[PDB]
RNA sequence: GGAGUAUGGUCGCAAGGCUGAAAAAUUGACGGAAGGGCACCACCAGGGGUGGAGCCUGCGCGCGCGCUACACUGACAGAGCCAGCGAGUACUCCCUUGGCCGAGAGGCCCGGGUAAACUCUGUCGUGCUGAGGAAUCCCUAGUAAGCGCAAGUCAUCAGCUUGCGUUGAUUACGUCCCUGCCCUUUGUACACACCGCCCGUCGCUACUACCGAUAGAGGAAGUAGGUCUCCGUAGGUGAACCUGCGGAG
RNA sequence: UUGGGCUCUGUGGGUGCUUGGCCGCUGGCCAGACCUACUUCAAAGCCACCGGGGGUACCUACCGGUUG
């Protein structure tokens, strides 16, 4: 039997894969290789909330919706779907006869 | 497993010991293992209900490979023979002996011939 | 295969001996490091026991997670516990009536993860062989006197026991009309033991429990609707299963579904089904003299 | 044993070499560091060479049956043969040992037992 | 005498009736619509019980679970041919007329009450000599039915139960449309890829303001850029040398 | 086919692609032969495999000292 699976990370650069390959002087990749930088768009940016601007809130399709521009009616269906979410997660005598 | 999710799809089972080869018919959809249990185990997957099939063996598995055309498939047997089946039709199209026909040997560090 | 089962039978059986000697050893063991926690005076033979003291100075601290309830201790259970969703069949003898497959078939209901089978003319030897041949984690005969069942035979592979217990006072389902009843509500239920003390009490209680599928551990108590009651009282195991309902947080309202048994288990052959060359671990005691009057459980 | 006994590491440790010996073939229990410290035995290694296995597990009667029928190659272990005797077995392994593709040793086997089918 | 380990005796506390049976919560409560998976407690195809007569255990005269009768699936006669469980000095169907030998308790003797199946060949030809409705329930590969032969496993089972061998099929083996059940709409590992903020009624928490009795608890509602070298200098620890300043290559 | 067989031993080849036997070799020899000269200058370090826990009186080594 092998071994414990030990948790492990390894951090990855943004070069290219003929940047991250060995020694050779001309790839087997052609020209359209070459230049993708071995992390996707949601690498290089996820929008979320940590990361959103101050009066607006980013939704799960990632637009970022301005809570001034929302009205009570979204407000409350999007409060309602986050609560889901966490959801599956001596006296006197006058004050008394009177 | 499945690539998307990455956790455990599911244990199959039907062998009696280690499944010693895994080939896949490239259509999708239908499985071999290859195995000493004197098995060659053809995994109906795909559709909903799920079974297995046994071609048995006279021998035990080496190894297991497809025709693109995916009617035929082969087997390798530590006898020796390589046989071709039909995959729906699960039955030998023919079977043929290779112990001569790659006896080669007087390996070092033997007392044999 | 079949080799490396029946090896690692007999492996297991030899790890147990080697438990029982070392055991009674660790009994001079134990004595020390507490009285090292102490500063209490021991016994002065335990003192100057020489191996004792070298091989204390190397194994204390595995009694320091037996202390702590870390390490899951060595038997047929406790290698894949919370794991697989333990797969299990039902069949019964060999020429199963009306009744006896309808109850066979609601308590394979009533077990959430079970399949079951039809047993027709078939070898007992060989059902055992094949469901270790597709791997399995249970296997339950249900026998019939006439039109009402008797006796389950809950054994657990790959070489643990076999509890054989007659079964009395049952009455199944399919009595009650369809309209009355409904259609079994198949979830993970949870599982309560009610009155199991004696470390007899807790290997039943183990060989119980591993049949259910492992509740999923984070809101446990809220969820789910189902539950299943072992109690036992005269050695008694009574089961009654019931759904649930729950109008408030004073006040919850049940709903009896599953079966009624009330089984007294007579024996629990550490050694699988057929296997009458059986280690007899337990077994009900009739015959005897106080053997009537006194409890086991 | 050096390390101090609330170590979570040492237990981890602890767990790991009595693992790893008990699937390797050389120990008998998982539970006893004194058995590692007085236990573990060349000889223990010796009873995991691929020889006496075989004579326990009774292919051969002794040794020397063992070791010359290794020698002149008769007994594949799973799917390769054997030339070298120390192939050293784990506890895995050592129900897959058996004979070889067609020998005589296992036609001795079964012209006994009166199942010789020459196919 | 020290240390434990018990066994029961002794004493203190627990052992003083504003009493008289029938919540928490920012997480909470219940739903609905879309999306998948599953199921002989679903569809589709089929089979087969029970339910008709009787026997009868069990469950409360009723009831099902078994067993048996019911005619071409015929009989009778011959011939031919194959199994698995199986071994404790151990297993018996009764109860009786006579007689024997027993001075008596008995024992004798005679009466009365290593399959099934299959295949083949001939002899006869339907004949009180009629295969179970509504209902329901089960079942998908050695699965259903039919057949026997054995064993009697402390518990249950001879009114049977359990094994094991024999002959071995149709019909599906698709589908989530019915009934459903489960679960997605959170969390749970990142790629090329796709999708694109379900909905409801309320509750709870914060805030706003109101109402009116006699500061007040309530009722109700709403918002959350000059290096190198040379020179001329001044000072420094002086030949030199260093520093600062000013000119040249 | 005017005798033949088993069995063992012995020899040579081949079981790998065909460029000499020897020597103090740009040369000589196989019958050989010649035999003891000549001389400017020791060295740069490192590495170096013993089964584990344990003791160190004496020896070895290292380090740090001490008289001469």
């Amino acid at each position: 039997k092998p071994k414990p699976p030990a948790p492990t990370l390894t951090v990855v650069s943004d070069v290219a894969t003929v940047a991250m390959e060995d020694a050779q002087p001309a790839t087997a990749q052609g020209v359209a290789g070459g230049e993708t930088s071995m992390i996707a768009p949601q690498e290089v940016y996820a929008p979320s909330k940590d990361t959103a601007e101050k009066g607006e809130v980013v939704t799960k399709a990632g637009i970022p919706i301005a809570k001034q521009e929302m009205s009570r009616e979204e407000k409350l269906r999007r409060r309602r779907r986050e609560k889901e979410r966490i959801r599956k997660a001596v006296q006197s005598s006058g004050a008394y006869k009177l | 497993w499945s690539v998307q999710t990455g956790q455990l799809l599911d244990r199959l089972s039907g062998h009696e010991g280690p499944v010693s080869s895994l080939a896949f018919a490239p259509d999708g959809s239908v499985l071999v293992s290859g195995s000493w249990d004197r098995t060659a185990r053809i995994w109906s997957i795909f559709s909903r209900t799920q079974t297995s099939e046994p071609l048995q063996l006279q021998s035990d598995v080496l190894d297991v490979a497809f025709r693109p055309d995916s009617k035929q498939i082969a087997i390798s047997t530590l006898d020796g023979q390589l046989t071709f089946w039909s995959v729906s039709e699960a039955q030998q199209v023919s079977g043929v002996d290779g112990r001569r026909d790659v006896s080669g040997g007087r390996r070092i560090t033997d007392r044999r011939t | 295969m079949l080799r490396k089962q029946a090896r690692q039978r007999r492996d297991y059986l030899y790890r147990r001996a080697l438990l029982l000697r070392d055991a009674e050893i660790a009994e001079k063991r134990a004595k020390l490091r507490a009285a090292l926690a102490s500063g209490k005076p021991l016994d002065p033979k335990i003192a100057n026991d020489k191996e004792l003291r070298k091989d204390f100075d190397y194994d204390v601290s595995r009694d320091i997670a037996k202390e702590q309830g870390e390490i899951d201790i060595d038997d047929e259970y406790s290698e894949l516990s919370g794991i697989v969703d333990p797969r299990v069949l039902v069949t019964t003898s060999r020429d199963p009536s009306s009744r006896l497959m309808a109850f066979s078939k609601e308590i394979r209901l009533m077990f959430p993860t079970a399949i079951r089978l039809n047993r027709g003319n078939l070898i007992l030897p060989d059902l055992v062989m094949s469901a270790q041949r597709e791997r399995l984690s249970d296997i339950i005969l249900l026998h019939e006197h006439r039109g009402t069942p008797t006796a389950i035979t809950i054994s657990h592979f790959p070489h643990g026991p076999t509890l054989m217990a007659s079964l009395h006072n049952v009455v199944l389902r399919a009595d009650i009309p369809k309209s009355i009843k409904g259609t079994v509500s198949e979830s993970y239920p949870h599982l309560i033991f009610e009155g199991f003390r004696t470390p007899l009490g807790q290997r039943v209680v183990k060989i119980l429990k591993h049949l259910f599928p492992p509740r999923d551990p984070t809101n446990n108590a809220k969820s789910g609707n189902r539950v299943i009651t072992f109690v036992n009282q005269d050695d008694c195991i009574e089961v009654r299963h019931h759904v649930y309902v729950r109008t408030n947080y004073n006040s919850v309202e049940l709903s009896e579904v599953g079966p009624r048994f009330t089984m007294r288990p007579f024996s629990i052959t550490m050694g699988t089904l057929e296997n009458k060359d059986a280690d007899v671990e337990w077994h009900l005691s009739q015959y005897t003299r106080t053997g009537r009057k006194k409890n086991y459980f | 044993s050096l390390l101090p006994p609330d170590n979570e590491v040492r237990r981890k440790h602890e767990t790991l070499l009595l693992d790893k010996l008990y699937d390797m073939g050389i120990l008998s229990t998982k539970a006893k560091l004194s058995a590692v410290e007085h236990n573990v035995t060349v000889s223990a290694f010796a009873r995991r060479r691929l020889p006496v296995v075989m004579t326990r597990l009774r292919m051969a009667e002794t040794v020397q049956a063992a070791t010359k029928l290794i020698e002149q190659g008769h007994v594949r272990v799973g799917v390769e043969e054997v030339r070298d005797p120390a192939f050293l077995v784990t506890r895995n392994m050592e129900d897959f040992v058996t004979w070889t593709v067609g020998s005589k040793i296992k036609q001795n086997i079964m012209k006994y037992r009166d199942k010789l089918d020459d196919f």
